[PDB]
C-alpha cells in the first residue's frame, strides 16, 4: 500500500526418517567334557 | 623331554605351553622342588598370556575329572615320569 508490495518466499530443511530396527545377541556356547588321568 | 599324549588346542598354544611347562621346571628343578610352585607359575603365566580361568595339574599316578573348555586341554608325560594335564574352564 505504503511499502511497496512485498514477495513471498519459500525455505524447507530436510527431514530424514524415523526407523525402528531391533537386533539380538546371544550367549556364547560352552562345552563340558569329562576325562581321567592316565599312568 | 616332553611326550605330549592328549591334545585338543592349537599347536602355537602347545609350543607355548611346552616352553612354560619346561620354564616351571627350570623355577622349581632341586629335590625340594614341589609340583604346587610350578602349578602356580603355569597358570599364572597362560593366565597373564592367553586369558584367564586356566588350571595346571601335574603327578605322576592320579585320576582327574573335570569340565574344559574345547581347543584348550592338553594332557602329556615326562622322561621324568612327569604327567602334565593343563586346561581351560
Amino acid at each position: 500500500r505504503n511499502k511497496f508490495n512485498y514477495n513471498t518466499r519459500e525455505c524447507q530443511t530436510i527431514n530424514p526418517s524415523i526407523r525402528e530396527r531391533g537386533v539380538s545377541t546371544e550367549p556364547p556356547p560352552s562345552d563340558t567334557i569329562c576325562g581321567n588321568i592316565t599312568q | 623331554k616332553a611326550i605330549i599324549n592328549s591334545s585338543d588346542m592349537q599347536g602355537d598354544l602347545l609350543q607355548e605351553a611346552q616352553d612354560v611347562i619346561q620354564s616351571g621346571i627350570e623355577n622349581n628343578s632341586a629335590p625340594v622342588l614341589n609340583i604346587e610352585a610350578a602349578c602356580k607359575y603355569i597358570k599364572e603365566n597362560l593366565d597373564k598370556k592367553f586369558g584367564p580361568t586356566w588350571q595346571c595339574i601335574i603327578g605322576e599316578g592320579y585320576a582327574y575329572d573335570v569340565t574344559v573348555q574345547n581347543n584348550t586341554l592338553l594332557f602329556m608325560f615326562y622322561n621324568g615320569n612327569l604327567a602334565v594335564l593343563i586346561f581351560k574352564s
